[PDB]
């Protein structure tokens, strides 16, 4: 006889997760090499406007 | 030209100009008054600066006592200038040198003082302010709407004048 132990349930366990979890996260890199290259050029676009702005600037003084 | 450095020490000297040299009345105005008025200063004052500069080039070396007598009239009329814009509009005029003492003398900081005092010395004093070697096609910078570069804080006595006078229908 054992009586008082420690045993499984009838049914089991449920199963556990020991495969991999590593989903591929993030956007295509051709679309972060054309946000970066966006970013970039209205950066440039700004700083070269400013540029010439104080360069009229300076013509006034 | 050449910066004093290496303990450099200040002096003056008690003397008078001479008796054969006649006085004139020297410039009281300050760099902000002065780069305020400068523009109306070089647009009455063109031909007699012109031939200020003229002539000390024309005597080389000279420099000092052969134009003399033209430097003397380079100051009697930048002083006629600035005794008119007093006369004329102290108040904006006021408005646009106290703005300027902020922001570095900046003209770049206080555009909206600049366009009260421009009026009002157009329509009084009728001088215009120009900036000459710009050619057409190539707008003015102190006319242009939306700059790059706008100012930290305009100052507050502008832009309350300055929408003041949008009601009162004057600019
Ligand atoms: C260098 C790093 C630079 C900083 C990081 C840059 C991040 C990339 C910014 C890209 C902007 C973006 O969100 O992508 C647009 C996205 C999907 O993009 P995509 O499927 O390729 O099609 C675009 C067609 N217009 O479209 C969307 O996701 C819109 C989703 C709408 C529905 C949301 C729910
Ligand atoms: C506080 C502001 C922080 C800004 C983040 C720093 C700069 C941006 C870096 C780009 C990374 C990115 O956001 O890319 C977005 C991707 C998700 O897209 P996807 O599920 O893979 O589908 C793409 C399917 N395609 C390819 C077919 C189109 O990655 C992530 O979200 C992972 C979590 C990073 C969270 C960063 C916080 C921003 C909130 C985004 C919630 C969606
Ligand atoms: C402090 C605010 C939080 C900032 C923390 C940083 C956020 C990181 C988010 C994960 C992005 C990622 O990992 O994107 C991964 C992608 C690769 O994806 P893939 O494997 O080729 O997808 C393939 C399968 N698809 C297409 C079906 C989904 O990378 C790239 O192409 C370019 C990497 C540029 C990352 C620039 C992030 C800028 C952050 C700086 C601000
Ligand atoms: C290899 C580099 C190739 C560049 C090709 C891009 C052509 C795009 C056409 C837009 C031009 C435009 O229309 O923008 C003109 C702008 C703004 O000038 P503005 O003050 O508004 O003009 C008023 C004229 N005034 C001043 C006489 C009154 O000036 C620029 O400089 C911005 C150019 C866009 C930045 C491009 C940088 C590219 C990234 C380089 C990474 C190192």
């Amino acid at each position: 006889p054992s009586v008082g132990q420690d045993l499984p349930p009838v049914g089991g366990y449920e199963p556990v997760q020991w495969r991999r979890n590593l989903p591929a996260r993030g956007f295509r890199p051709l679309v972060y090499l054309a946000a970066l290259c966006g970013i970039c050029g209205y950066g440039f676009y700004r700083a070269l406007g400013g540029i010439q702005e104080r360069r009229e600037l300076k013509r006034e003084k | 030209p050449r910066e004093a450095a290496a303990h450099w020490v200040p002096f003056e000297d008690k003397a008078n100009m001479p008796d054969n040299v006649p006085d004139v009345v020297e410039v009281g105005a300050t760099s902000a008054p002065l780069l305020s008025a400068s523009y109306f200063i070089g647009a009455k004052c063109k031909p007699y600066n012109d031939d200020f500069m003229l002539c000390r080039e024309e005597s080389q070396g000279s420099g000092a006592i052969d134009c003399l007598k033209e430097g003397r009239r380079v100051t009697r009329c930048a002083v006629s200038v600035i005794e008119d814009i007093n006369k004329s509009c102290l108040d904006e005029f006021r408005l646009h040198w106290q703005c300027l003492e902020q922001n570095n003398h900046q003209l770049s900081g206080c555009r909206k003082a600049e366009a009260l005092l421009n009026k009002c010395v157009f329509t009084k004093l009728n001088l215009e302010k120009k900036i000459p070697g710009l050619r057409p096609d190539e707008e003015p910078v102190f006319l242009k709407k939306d700059p790059w570069i706008k100012p930290a804080v305009d100052d507050f006595k502008s832009v309350r004048a300055y929408a003041e006078a949008k009601k009162n229908g004057t600019l």
